Protein backbone atom coordinates (compact mmCIF):
# COMPACT_ATOMS: atom_id res chain seq x y z
CA UNK A 1 0.00 0.00 0.00
CA UNK A 2 3.16 2.35 0.33
CA UNK A 3 6.59 2.00 -1.16
CA UNK A 4 10.10 3.97 -0.75
CA UNK A 5 12.40 4.84 -3.24
CA UNK A 6 15.10 4.07 -3.37
CA UNK A 7 15.28 1.44 -0.44
CA UNK A 8 19.11 2.69 0.35
CA UNK A 9 21.40 5.17 -0.93
CA UNK A 10 24.59 6.34 -0.83
CA UNK A 11 25.58 9.72 -1.50
CA UNK A 12 28.00 12.35 -1.16
CA UNK A 13 29.12 15.73 0.88
CA UNK A 14 27.27 18.12 -1.72
CA UNK A 15 25.18 15.97 -3.77
CA UNK A 16 21.81 15.91 -4.65
CA UNK A 17 19.39 13.72 -3.24
CA UNK A 18 15.61 12.93 -4.24
CA UNK A 19 13.74 9.82 -1.69
CA UNK A 20 10.43 9.16 -3.56
CA UNK A 21 6.84 7.59 -1.94
CA UNK A 22 4.47 6.07 -3.51
CA UNK A 23 0.86 5.35 -2.31
CA UNK A 24 -0.88 2.58 -4.01
CA UNK A 25 -3.92 3.66 -0.85
CA UNK A 26 -5.78 6.97 -1.49
CA UNK A 27 -4.81 9.48 1.04
CA UNK A 28 -5.01 12.85 2.05
CA UNK A 29 -1.83 13.08 4.41
CA UNK A 30 1.75 12.17 3.09
CA UNK A 31 4.32 12.63 5.55
CA UNK A 32 8.56 12.37 5.99
CA UNK A 33 9.99 11.06 9.22
CA UNK A 34 14.37 10.55 9.82
CA UNK A 35 14.69 7.92 12.10
CA UNK A 36 17.10 8.89 14.76
CA UNK A 37 18.58 6.48 18.08
CA UNK A 38 17.26 9.12 21.03
CA UNK A 39 15.63 11.08 18.64
CA UNK A 40 12.94 8.53 17.70
CA UNK A 41 11.12 9.50 15.01
CA UNK A 42 10.93 12.83 13.97
CA UNK A 43 8.88 15.43 11.02
CA UNK A 44 10.77 16.90 8.15
CA UNK A 45 7.71 17.85 6.13
CA UNK A 46 3.78 16.92 5.51
CA UNK A 47 1.26 17.82 2.78
CA UNK A 48 -2.41 18.03 3.48
CA UNK A 49 -3.08 19.21 -0.14
CA UNK A 50 -2.39 16.95 -2.99
CA UNK A 51 -0.39 19.62 -4.92
CA UNK A 52 1.58 21.81 -2.11
CA UNK A 53 3.91 21.38 1.40
CA UNK A 54 4.48 22.38 4.67
CA UNK A 55 7.26 22.02 7.16
CA UNK A 56 7.54 19.90 10.26
CA UNK A 57 9.49 19.92 13.19
CA UNK A 58 12.92 20.00 11.30
CA UNK A 59 12.61 21.45 7.77
CA UNK A 60 16.09 22.62 7.54
CA UNK A 61 18.28 21.22 5.14
CA UNK A 62 15.16 19.66 3.15
CA UNK A 63 12.55 20.55 0.77
CA UNK A 64 9.62 18.66 -0.32
CA UNK A 65 7.51 17.94 -3.10
CA UNK A 66 4.25 16.72 -3.25
CA UNK A 67 3.03 17.16 -6.99
CA UNK A 68 0.18 13.84 -7.32
CA UNK A 69 -2.08 13.29 -4.68
CA UNK A 70 0.08 9.76 -4.85
CA UNK A 71 3.36 11.09 -4.66
CA UNK A 72 4.98 12.51 -2.29
CA UNK A 73 9.59 13.01 -2.36
CA UNK A 74 12.10 14.29 -0.25
CA UNK A 75 14.99 16.97 -1.96
CA UNK A 76 18.29 17.60 -0.69
CA UNK A 77 20.43 19.78 -2.74
CA UNK A 78 23.58 19.50 -0.88
CA UNK A 79 23.61 16.34 1.06
CA UNK A 80 25.20 17.26 4.33
CA UNK A 81 26.81 14.49 6.59
CA UNK A 82 24.07 15.35 9.29
CA UNK A 83 21.38 13.90 6.74
CA UNK A 84 22.81 10.32 7.11
CA UNK A 85 19.47 8.74 8.98
CA UNK A 86 17.29 6.20 8.12
CA UNK A 87 13.89 7.74 6.13
CA UNK A 88 10.39 6.87 6.57
CA UNK A 89 7.80 7.35 4.61
CA UNK A 90 3.65 7.54 6.00
CA UNK A 91 0.29 7.97 4.89
CA UNK A 92 -2.77 8.59 6.28
CA UNK A 93 -6.63 9.44 6.17
CA UNK A 94 -7.08 12.40 8.68
CA UNK A 95 -9.65 9.72 10.67
CA UNK A 96 -6.74 7.09 9.86
CA UNK A 97 -4.35 5.53 11.35
CA UNK A 98 -0.31 5.72 9.52
CA UNK A 99 0.62 3.32 6.91
CA UNK A 100 3.85 3.26 7.18
CA UNK A 101 6.71 2.41 3.97
CA UNK A 102 9.92 -0.06 4.73
CA UNK A 103 12.58 2.97 4.58
CA UNK A 104 15.20 3.94 3.22
CA UNK A 105 18.77 4.17 4.42
CA UNK A 106 20.57 7.27 3.31
CA UNK A 107 24.49 7.50 3.91
CA UNK A 108 26.01 10.89 2.96
CA UNK A 109 30.00 10.44 3.07
CA UNK A 110 33.16 12.51 2.11
CA UNK A 111 34.70 10.21 -0.39
CA UNK A 112 32.66 7.21 -2.33
CA UNK A 113 36.96 6.01 -2.10
CA UNK A 114 35.90 4.07 1.16
CA UNK A 115 32.80 2.03 -0.28
CA UNK A 116 34.05 -1.17 -0.42
CA UNK A 117 31.51 -4.85 -0.72
CA UNK A 118 31.85 -7.29 1.87
CA UNK A 119 34.02 -10.50 1.49
CA UNK A 120 32.53 -13.39 2.80
CA UNK A 121 33.70 -16.76 4.48
CA UNK A 122 32.12 -20.04 5.51
CA UNK A 123 33.88 -21.85 8.42
CA UNK A 124 33.26 -25.48 8.85
CA UNK A 125 32.27 -26.91 11.96
CA UNK A 126 34.35 -28.52 14.78
CA UNK A 127 34.72 -32.15 15.18
CA UNK A 128 35.02 -31.52 19.15
CA UNK A 129 31.69 -30.06 18.68
CA UNK A 130 30.39 -33.22 16.73
CA UNK A 131 31.19 -35.66 19.45
CA UNK A 132 30.60 -33.39 22.52
CA UNK A 133 27.00 -32.46 21.59
CA UNK A 134 26.49 -33.64 18.25
CA UNK A 135 25.38 -30.65 16.60
CA UNK A 136 27.13 -28.84 13.79
CA UNK A 137 27.46 -24.94 14.03
CA UNK A 138 28.89 -22.96 10.62
CA UNK A 139 30.03 -19.68 10.95
CA UNK A 140 29.64 -17.15 8.70
CA UNK A 141 32.15 -13.77 8.46
CA UNK A 142 31.13 -11.08 6.19
CA UNK A 143 34.26 -8.30 6.85
CA UNK A 144 35.73 -5.20 5.36
CA UNK A 145 32.77 -3.63 4.09
CA UNK A 146 31.55 0.12 4.17
CA UNK A 147 28.93 1.41 4.82
CA UNK A 148 27.54 -1.64 7.61
CA UNK A 149 24.46 -1.87 4.51
CA UNK A 150 24.14 -5.63 4.17
CA UNK A 151 21.79 -8.43 4.35
CA UNK A 152 22.34 -11.80 5.52
CA UNK A 153 21.00 -15.02 4.23
CA UNK A 154 21.66 -18.83 4.61
CA UNK A 155 20.53 -21.29 2.14
CA UNK A 156 20.75 -24.65 2.97
CA UNK A 157 20.09 -27.33 -0.35
CA UNK A 158 18.87 -24.57 -3.03
CA UNK A 159 16.30 -23.28 -0.14
CA UNK A 160 16.20 -20.40 2.52
CA UNK A 161 16.62 -21.78 6.11
CA UNK A 162 15.55 -19.61 9.05
CA UNK A 163 15.53 -22.41 12.15
CA UNK A 164 18.98 -23.30 13.76
CA UNK A 165 20.22 -19.50 12.35
CA UNK A 166 20.83 -16.10 14.29
CA UNK A 167 23.06 -13.19 13.04
CA UNK A 168 24.62 -10.56 14.72
CA UNK A 169 21.87 -7.27 14.91
CA UNK A 170 23.69 -4.89 13.94
CA UNK A 171 27.68 -5.16 12.41
CA UNK A 172 30.78 -4.56 14.49
CA UNK A 173 33.45 -1.75 12.88
CA UNK A 174 36.71 -3.13 12.20
CA UNK A 175 39.23 -0.32 13.26
CA UNK A 176 36.96 1.76 15.80
CA UNK A 177 39.50 4.38 16.37
CA UNK A 178 38.43 5.44 12.68
CA UNK A 179 35.74 7.75 11.92
CA UNK A 180 35.47 5.92 8.44
CA UNK A 181 36.34 2.36 9.59
CA UNK A 182 34.92 -0.88 7.76
CA UNK A 183 32.56 -3.37 9.16
CA UNK A 184 32.12 -7.24 10.14
CA UNK A 185 29.22 -9.52 10.42
CA UNK A 186 29.02 -12.83 11.75
CA UNK A 187 26.70 -15.63 11.48
CA UNK A 188 25.89 -18.43 13.05
CA UNK A 189 24.06 -22.19 11.19
CA UNK A 190 23.77 -24.44 13.61
CA UNK A 191 22.54 -28.35 11.85
CA UNK A 192 22.47 -32.07 13.66
CA UNK A 193 25.85 -33.91 13.03
CA UNK A 194 24.60 -36.40 10.64
CA UNK A 195 23.24 -33.17 8.79
CA UNK A 196 26.62 -31.86 8.42
CA UNK A 197 28.68 -35.71 8.05
CA UNK A 198 26.99 -35.77 4.92
CA UNK A 199 29.51 -35.01 2.39
CA UNK A 200 25.93 -34.75 -0.17
CA UNK A 201 24.16 -31.38 1.66
CA UNK A 202 24.94 -27.42 0.10
CA UNK A 203 25.42 -24.70 2.48
CA UNK A 204 25.55 -21.31 1.50
CA UNK A 205 25.74 -17.73 2.96
CA UNK A 206 24.76 -15.36 0.97
CA UNK A 207 25.16 -11.48 1.92
CA UNK A 208 23.77 -8.35 -0.23
CA UNK A 209 25.04 -5.02 -0.25
CA UNK A 210 23.85 -2.01 -0.96
CA UNK A 211 26.63 0.52 -2.40
CA UNK A 212 27.14 2.90 -5.21
CA UNK A 213 24.25 2.91 -7.90
CA UNK A 214 24.75 2.90 -12.04
CA UNK A 215 24.86 6.75 -12.25
CA UNK A 216 27.76 7.14 -9.82
CA UNK A 217 31.20 7.87 -11.22
CA UNK A 218 34.17 5.63 -10.37
CA UNK A 219 37.31 7.12 -11.18
CA UNK A 220 39.22 4.15 -9.42
CA UNK A 221 41.63 1.30 -10.75
CA UNK A 222 39.60 -1.80 -8.63
CA UNK A 223 35.77 -2.55 -9.53
CA UNK A 224 33.01 0.04 -8.97
CA UNK A 225 31.22 -1.22 -5.32
CA UNK A 226 27.85 -1.28 -6.90
CA UNK A 227 25.00 -2.76 -4.91
CA UNK A 228 25.63 -6.72 -4.79
CA UNK A 229 25.48 -10.09 -3.66
CA UNK A 230 28.70 -11.67 -2.13
CA UNK A 231 28.71 -15.45 -1.52
CA UNK A 232 30.67 -18.77 -0.20
CA UNK A 233 29.78 -22.16 0.08
CA UNK A 234 30.00 -25.48 1.97
CA UNK A 235 29.53 -29.08 1.86
CA UNK A 236 29.68 -31.90 4.18
CA UNK A 237 32.39 -33.29 5.21
CA UNK A 238 32.89 -37.02 7.10
CA UNK B 1 2.58 17.80 22.81
CA UNK B 2 5.40 15.91 24.62
CA UNK B 3 5.32 11.86 24.78
CA UNK B 4 7.80 10.20 27.41
CA UNK B 5 8.67 6.78 27.21
CA UNK B 6 11.42 4.60 29.33
CA UNK B 7 14.87 5.50 28.57
CA UNK B 8 17.76 2.96 26.83
CA UNK B 9 17.36 -0.76 26.87
CA UNK B 10 14.94 -3.30 28.45
CA UNK B 11 16.34 -6.68 28.99
CA UNK B 12 14.09 -9.71 30.02
CA UNK B 13 14.17 -13.43 29.91
CA UNK B 14 11.57 -15.35 28.22
CA UNK B 15 8.14 -16.66 29.97
CA UNK B 16 8.76 -13.12 32.32
CA UNK B 17 6.46 -10.05 32.10
CA UNK B 18 7.40 -6.79 31.20
CA UNK B 19 6.40 -2.89 31.60
CA UNK B 20 7.48 0.17 29.05
CA UNK B 21 6.35 2.94 30.48
CA UNK B 22 4.44 6.00 28.25
CA UNK B 23 3.46 9.19 29.74
CA UNK B 24 2.22 12.50 27.96
CA UNK B 25 1.43 16.00 27.89
CA UNK B 26 -1.47 16.95 25.76
CA UNK B 27 -3.67 20.37 25.60
CA UNK B 28 -6.60 18.65 23.94
CA UNK B 29 -9.18 16.49 25.08
CA UNK B 30 -10.50 14.28 22.24
CA UNK B 31 -6.99 12.55 21.59
CA UNK B 32 -6.05 8.75 19.95
CA UNK B 33 -3.38 7.10 21.66
CA UNK B 34 -1.09 4.81 19.94
CA UNK B 35 1.37 2.00 20.37
CA UNK B 36 3.84 0.94 17.39
CA UNK B 37 6.17 -1.95 16.89
CA UNK B 38 9.45 -1.67 14.87
CA UNK B 39 10.94 -4.91 14.54
CA UNK B 40 14.73 -5.01 12.79
CA UNK B 41 14.49 -3.58 9.48
CA UNK B 42 10.63 -3.83 8.91
CA UNK B 43 8.18 -0.84 9.41
CA UNK B 44 6.93 0.31 12.35
CA UNK B 45 3.22 -1.33 12.44
CA UNK B 46 0.67 -0.83 14.82
CA UNK B 47 0.13 -2.87 17.63
CA UNK B 48 -2.71 -1.14 19.75
CA UNK B 49 -4.86 1.86 20.10
CA UNK B 50 -7.65 3.52 22.08
CA UNK B 51 -9.13 6.77 22.61
CA UNK B 52 -11.22 5.73 25.80
CA UNK B 53 -10.32 6.34 29.24
CA UNK B 54 -9.90 3.12 31.62
CA UNK B 55 -10.61 0.61 28.83
CA UNK B 56 -8.15 -2.13 28.08
CA UNK B 57 -6.62 -2.97 25.12
CA UNK B 58 -5.05 -6.27 24.18
CA UNK B 59 -3.41 -7.42 21.03
CA UNK B 60 -0.50 -10.74 21.12
CA UNK B 61 -0.90 -10.94 24.45
CA UNK B 62 0.14 -7.19 25.01
CA UNK B 63 -2.32 -4.91 27.09
CA UNK B 64 -2.36 -1.47 27.63
CA UNK B 65 -4.83 0.55 29.34
CA UNK B 66 -5.50 4.19 28.98
CA UNK B 67 -4.96 6.34 32.68
CA UNK B 68 -6.19 10.05 31.20
CA UNK B 69 -5.63 11.33 35.35
CA UNK B 70 -1.97 10.25 34.92
CA UNK B 71 -1.30 10.81 31.81
CA UNK B 72 0.09 6.98 31.42
CA UNK B 73 -0.17 4.62 28.76
CA UNK B 74 2.25 1.92 29.61
CA UNK B 75 2.51 -1.21 27.20
CA UNK B 76 2.66 -4.34 29.39
CA UNK B 77 3.07 -8.12 28.75
CA UNK B 78 2.53 -11.28 31.10
CA UNK B 79 4.69 -13.54 29.47
CA UNK B 80 7.03 -12.47 27.07
CA UNK B 81 8.55 -14.42 23.57
CA UNK B 82 11.85 -14.01 21.39
CA UNK B 83 10.00 -12.73 18.92
CA UNK B 84 9.00 -9.78 21.14
CA UNK B 85 13.00 -7.94 20.62
CA UNK B 86 11.90 -4.88 18.91
CA UNK B 87 11.52 -0.97 19.14
CA UNK B 88 8.36 0.25 20.60
CA UNK B 89 7.05 3.36 19.71
CA UNK B 90 4.20 5.16 21.94
CA UNK B 91 2.50 7.89 20.24
CA UNK B 92 -0.40 10.40 20.71
CA UNK B 93 -2.84 11.88 18.28
CA UNK B 94 -5.24 14.88 18.48
CA UNK B 95 -8.40 13.93 17.02
CA UNK B 96 -10.66 16.93 15.53
CA UNK B 97 -7.60 20.05 15.17
CA UNK B 98 -7.64 19.98 11.13
CA UNK B 99 -4.04 19.11 10.66
CA UNK B 100 -3.59 15.52 11.34
CA UNK B 101 -0.17 14.29 12.89
CA UNK B 102 0.93 12.61 15.67
CA UNK B 103 3.38 13.18 17.94
CA UNK B 104 5.55 9.83 19.25
CA UNK B 105 8.13 9.53 22.44
CA UNK B 106 12.25 8.29 21.93
CA UNK B 107 11.33 4.76 21.53
CA UNK B 108 12.08 1.55 23.32
CA UNK B 109 13.98 -1.06 22.69
CA UNK B 110 12.96 -4.78 24.67
CA UNK B 111 15.59 -7.16 23.80
CA UNK B 112 14.40 -10.57 25.26
CA UNK B 113 16.96 -13.24 26.64
CA UNK B 114 16.78 -16.84 26.12
CA UNK B 115 16.15 -19.45 28.94
CA UNK B 116 18.66 -21.80 28.73
CA UNK B 117 17.42 -25.13 30.83
CA UNK B 118 20.47 -27.33 29.85
CA UNK B 119 23.52 -25.51 29.11
CA UNK B 120 26.92 -26.94 28.89
CA UNK B 121 29.47 -23.68 27.57
CA UNK B 122 32.37 -24.43 25.25
CA UNK B 123 34.64 -22.51 23.06
CA UNK B 124 35.45 -24.48 19.77
CA UNK B 125 38.55 -23.64 16.76
CA UNK B 126 36.38 -23.24 13.74
CA UNK B 127 38.22 -23.30 10.38
CA UNK B 128 37.53 -22.09 6.70
CA UNK B 129 35.95 -24.07 4.22
CA UNK B 130 38.05 -22.55 1.03
CA UNK B 131 41.99 -22.32 2.14
CA UNK B 132 41.77 -23.72 5.53
CA UNK B 133 44.72 -21.10 7.29
CA UNK B 134 41.94 -19.17 8.71
CA UNK B 135 40.09 -19.78 12.04
CA UNK B 136 37.53 -18.58 14.40
CA UNK B 137 36.65 -19.40 18.12
CA UNK B 138 32.89 -20.20 18.78
CA UNK B 139 31.64 -19.84 22.24
CA UNK B 140 28.68 -21.19 22.89
CA UNK B 141 26.14 -23.23 25.19
CA UNK B 142 26.18 -20.84 28.10
CA UNK B 143 23.30 -19.65 30.08
CA UNK B 144 21.92 -16.25 29.38
CA UNK B 145 22.93 -14.84 32.95
CA UNK B 146 26.50 -15.06 30.73
CA UNK B 147 27.38 -11.88 29.42
CA UNK B 148 30.70 -11.49 26.52
CA UNK B 149 32.83 -8.59 26.71
CA UNK B 150 35.12 -7.01 23.55
CA UNK B 151 38.70 -7.65 24.05
CA UNK B 152 41.72 -5.58 25.09
CA UNK B 153 43.43 -5.68 21.58
CA UNK B 154 42.91 -3.80 18.65
CA UNK B 155 43.59 -6.86 16.44
CA UNK B 156 40.47 -8.98 18.02
CA UNK B 157 37.14 -9.13 16.92
CA UNK B 158 34.46 -10.18 19.97
CA UNK B 159 30.63 -10.16 18.55
CA UNK B 160 28.05 -10.24 21.36
CA UNK B 161 25.91 -13.43 22.57
CA UNK B 162 22.99 -14.27 20.13
CA UNK B 163 20.33 -17.18 20.62
CA UNK B 164 19.62 -19.96 17.73
CA UNK B 165 16.55 -22.14 17.67
CA UNK B 166 16.30 -25.40 16.15
CA UNK B 167 12.79 -25.89 15.52
CA UNK B 168 12.84 -29.34 15.20
CA UNK B 169 14.85 -30.28 18.41
CA UNK B 170 12.62 -27.55 20.29
CA UNK B 171 16.51 -26.28 21.67
CA UNK B 172 18.00 -22.87 21.59
CA UNK B 173 21.36 -22.01 21.93
CA UNK B 174 23.84 -18.58 22.85
CA UNK B 175 26.79 -18.15 20.40
CA UNK B 176 29.25 -15.54 20.46
CA UNK B 177 32.18 -15.83 17.47
CA UNK B 178 35.77 -14.51 18.14
CA UNK B 179 37.94 -13.87 15.06
CA UNK B 180 42.12 -12.40 14.68
CA UNK B 181 44.51 -12.33 12.28
CA UNK B 182 47.47 -12.51 14.74
CA UNK B 183 49.69 -15.58 15.26
CA UNK B 184 49.24 -14.70 18.90
CA UNK B 185 45.59 -15.56 18.80
CA UNK B 186 44.64 -19.04 20.87
CA UNK B 187 41.30 -20.07 22.09
CA UNK B 188 41.72 -20.80 25.22
CA UNK B 189 43.04 -16.42 25.16
CA UNK B 190 39.84 -15.45 23.35
CA UNK B 191 37.48 -14.78 25.99
CA UNK B 192 39.78 -14.11 29.10
CA UNK B 193 38.02 -10.04 28.90
CA UNK B 194 35.07 -11.75 29.90
CA UNK B 195 32.85 -12.96 32.68
CA UNK B 196 33.28 -16.93 31.50
CA UNK B 197 31.86 -19.90 33.98
CA UNK B 198 34.46 -21.97 35.63
CA UNK B 199 33.03 -25.11 34.03
CA UNK B 200 34.17 -23.75 30.20
CA UNK B 201 34.77 -27.35 28.19
CA UNK B 202 38.34 -26.49 26.00
CA UNK B 203 39.47 -28.93 23.95
CA UNK B 204 42.97 -30.06 23.18
CA UNK B 205 42.04 -31.73 20.97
Amino acid sequence: AVTQSPRSKVAVTGGKVTLSCHQTNNHDYMYWYRQDTGHGLRLIHYSYVADSTEKGDIPDGYKASRPSQENFSLILELASLSQTAVYFCASSQTNSDYTFGSGTRLLVIEDLRNVFPPEVAVFEPSEAEISHTQKATLVCLATGFYPDHVELSWWVNGKEVHSGVCTDPQPLKEQPALNDSRYALSSRLRVSATFWQNPRNHFRCQVQFYGLSENDEWTQDRAKPVTQIVSAEAWGRA
Amino acid sequence: DSVTQTEGLVTVTEGLPVMLNCTYQTAYSDVAFFWYVQYLNEAPKLLLRSSTDNKRTEHQGFHATLHKSSSSFHLQKSSVQLSDSALYYCALSPHNTGNYKYVFGAGTRLKVIAHIQNPDPAVYQLRDSKSSDKSVCLFTDFDSQTNVSQSKDSDVYITDKCVLDMRSMDFKSNSAVAWSNKSDFACANAFNNSIIPEDTFFPSP
